[PDB]
């Protein structure tokens, strides 16, 4: 529950941490439901809060749990990297680059099917 | 908030045998080229729009299926992250098109040839059609497996593929830098034409099922490689005598006689007489050769020691006639192993040294420089047998083999044993 | 607001003149991808008369903007159909369309 | 993240004709038979 003092929120605690077939490996957490960016680009108090179109979230890494072993952010639903293996240079990304018939360029377009930071780059 | 419904086309993907990639160790090329002339498209059979898109896929991730997937459907390729489409006038990649500029662009409509040029040192992926260039290129995607060629279709199209000049005939020239891709067959298969990833193979009786195919990986290109005691100092020569003499009597049984040059069109061996007989850049590589097989004898986990002299030294020489002594007539004698009979431990063991040893002088042609065509281009850098061994044809594969089985049973003729 | 993008090329020459009917094989689309219409699946070479105003704005804008047998992406703004309230219960309010038409026959 | 689901096989497949024509035309390939289906979407998620 969201009290006063704290957010609406839901957390994930292994069952079997102890002894007895003890299962571990790397799971994907991803949420059910998107969030939309618009269709065309830009280019409290009362009034900067009925206008803002900025949003945020809010994990936390609880004691006992590495932060070297945590990746926090954003994936678009082609995802399925399905692996016990992943270091952040195991992420697709593809670079794409357009320009005149000149040579030079026009634009650099970088899609990635994960955006995503290392918990283990601040501690 | 509901949901939706609609009918949509079928695509497939099909690809050649051609799997390139690059690693650290590589024996590939990485900056190929291929060709592709469209004949017959139907633009609108279906209510939906003919999909037929060109381009180069990796081999672990893209896996198209016959229905659903990603996006609204009829996902083939440039439909994720795996792949990378174009279709006349758009940049398929990561499931999205991207707006091209193309001089007289269009769909490929027939009497169409579109080309892909291929980087795999700076990640680049261009193309032509009909000669003329687009302008727009792909960049820093990942190199984590093999390319090779796609061409996801709808129903309704017809296209021939152009390989290179042995299979297709090249429409165009390629850029400078750009192998023709029939060249990177790989010794043990023909080329061959397939979907991906399938289950589903008509057969005689009725439609078989398949299971998962069976990838080669990434590293599968790189090939692979201390003290020496002083009771195998002294028999490394003598192995090494034993083997020149080997080697002439081998010269001598197809009519290489002992001549000053060395001319093989005119049959002619400087180091057909005796081993001391041979020049000592060849006497010292008959001990280099030596030392070379005996390290790494010890190194894979086989034990030597050394037993019975005086049997080895009772067995004489293999007998030769008039007809086994050349021109020069100094038959050479080597030791006699038809006393000696390899075990199964051995005839596993005799593998093991011919796989290392081809593929540690491939490991230095590598470092030579040089790379793997089917094609045989000593300038170009291109030797049909730089693979690792498991990867090399049989016949080179028991050439090194028969090779190496020569000096097991003439060192078990010279008394020393094997463990395995 | 009417953009044209080629996607096969036709005769060239051929244009259509007012007063005169058109045969479109068409097909649309909305910004976010969803076909909210074809022809082909009604089987119908859908016709109508240029210059009358059958049609909105931007379609018949880009129907004279062909040849005979080309085919064409349309772009129709906000503003030149369906502007403030869309039509009711298929296309929502300043709604971006886009297009796929194909000049059939009859200039 | 689980790793495998159920899916179901179609019912029929493009009939693919591959065959190499000429030692200079190539290889080719074709397919005149269409096949199509129904699709659901669950808009949520663009996974038809």
């Amino acid at each position: 529950d969201g009290t006063v003092d704290t957010p609406p929120c839901l957390r994930l605690a292994h069952r079997t941490w102890g002894s007895q077939n003890s299962l571990v490996e790397m799971l994907f957490l991803r949420l059910s439901l998107p969030v939309q960016f618009h269709q065309h680009f830009r280019c409290d108090d009362p009034e900067i809060i009925l206008n803002t179109t900025t949003y945020y979230y809010s994990v936390r890494v609880f004691a006992g749990q590495e932060p070297s072993c945590v990746w926090v952010g954003w994936v678009t639903p082609d995802y399925h990297q399905h692996d016990m293996n992943f270091d952040l240079s195991k992420v697709r990304a593809v670079t794409v680059t357009m320009g005149d018939e000149q040579g030079n360029v026009h634009s650099s377009l970088k899609c990635s099917n994960c955006y995503m930071v290392w918990g283990g780059d601040f501690v | 908030l509901l949901l939706q419904t609609n009918l949509i086309n079928y695509v497939t993907s099909i690809r050649p045998n051609i799997f390139v990639g690059r690693a650290e160790g590589s024996t590939q090329y990485g900056k190929w080229y291929f060709e592709v002339m469209v004949d017959e498209v139907v633009p609108f059979l279906t209510a939906q729009a003919t999909h037929l898109r060109v381009g180069w896929a990796l081999t672990e991730g893209y896996s198209p299926y016959p229905g659903g997937g990603e996006g609204w459907g009829g996902n083939g390729v440039g439909d994720d992250l795996y792949s990378y489409g174009f279709d006349g006038l758009h940049l398929w990649t990561g499931h999205v098109a991207r707006p091209v500029t193309s001089p007289g662009q269009h769909l490929l409509a027939p009497e169409d040839v579109v080309s892909c040029c291929l980087d795999l040192s700076v990640p680049s992926i261009s193309f032509r059609i009909n000669g003329c260039p687009v302008q727009g290129v792909f960049e820093a995607f990942n190199l984590d497996g093999l390319f090779f060629p796609v061409v996801s279709f709808s129903a309704g199209v017809k296209v021939r593929f152009l390989l290179g000049g042995r299979h297709g005939e090249f429409k165009f020239l390629p850029p400078p830098g750009y192998a023709p891709c029939h060249e990177a067959v790989l010794p043990r298969e023909r080329l061959r034409l397939e979907p991906i990833k399938e289950y589903r193979r008509e057969g005689p009786r009725g439609p078989h099922l398949v299971g998962p195919s069976r990838c080669l990986s990434h590293t599968d290109f790189v090939p692979c490689p201390i003290v020496l005691p002083p009771h195998l100092e002294r028999i490394r020569e003598k192995l090494a005598e034993n083997i020149h003499e080997l080697w002439a009597l081998t010269r001598i049984e197809q009519g290489w006689t002992y001549g000053p040059v060395r001319d093989d069109n005119k049959r002619l061996h400087p180091c057909l007489v005796n081993f001391h007989s041979l020049p000592e850049p060849e006497r010292n590589y008959n001990l280099q050769m030596s030392g070379e097989t005996l390290k790494t004898l010890l190194a894979l986990g086989c034990h030597v020691g050394m037993a019975d002299e005086k049997a080895e030294d009772n067995l004489k020489k293999t007998k030769l006639p008039k007809t086994y002594m050349m021109s020069n007539g100094y038959k050479p004698a080597p030791l006699d192993l038809s006393h000696v009979r390899l075990t199964p431990a051995q005839t596993t063991l005799v593998d093991r040294l011919a796989e290392n040893g081809h593929n540690v002088w491939a490991r230095d042609r590598v470092a030579q420089g040089w790379s793997y065509s089917a094609v045989q281009d000593i300038p170009a850098r291109r030797n049909p047998r730089l693979v690792p061994y498991r990867l090399l044809d049989e016949a080179t594969k028991r050439s090194n083999r028969d090779s190496l089985c020569q000096a097991v049973r003439t060192l078990l003729g010279y008394g020393y044993n094997i463990e395995p | 607001g009417v953009e044209i993008e080629t996607i096969s090329p036709g005769d060239g020459r051929t244009f259509p003149k007012k007063g005169q009917t058109c045969v479109v094989h068409y097909t649309g689309m909305l910004q976010n991808g969803k076909k909210f219409d074809s022809s082909r699946d009604r089987n119908k070479p859908f016709k109508f008369r240029i210059g009358k105003q059958e049609v909105i704005k931007g379609f018949e804008e880009g129907a004279a903007q062909m040849s005979l047998g080309q085919r064409a992406k349309l772009t129709c703004t906000p503003d030149v159909a369906y502007g403030a309230t869309g039509h009711p219960g298929v296309i929502p309010p300043n709604a971006t369309l886009i297009f796929d038409v194909e000049l059939l026959n009859l200039e | 993240l689980m790793p495998v689901s159920w899916s179901r096989m179609p019912n029929h497949f493009l009939q693919v004709e591959t065959r190499r024509a000429g030692e200079r035309l190539g290889w080719a390939v074709q397919c005149q038979d269409p096949l199509t289906m129904m699709a659901l979407h669950i808009p949520e998620e663009n996974r038809c």
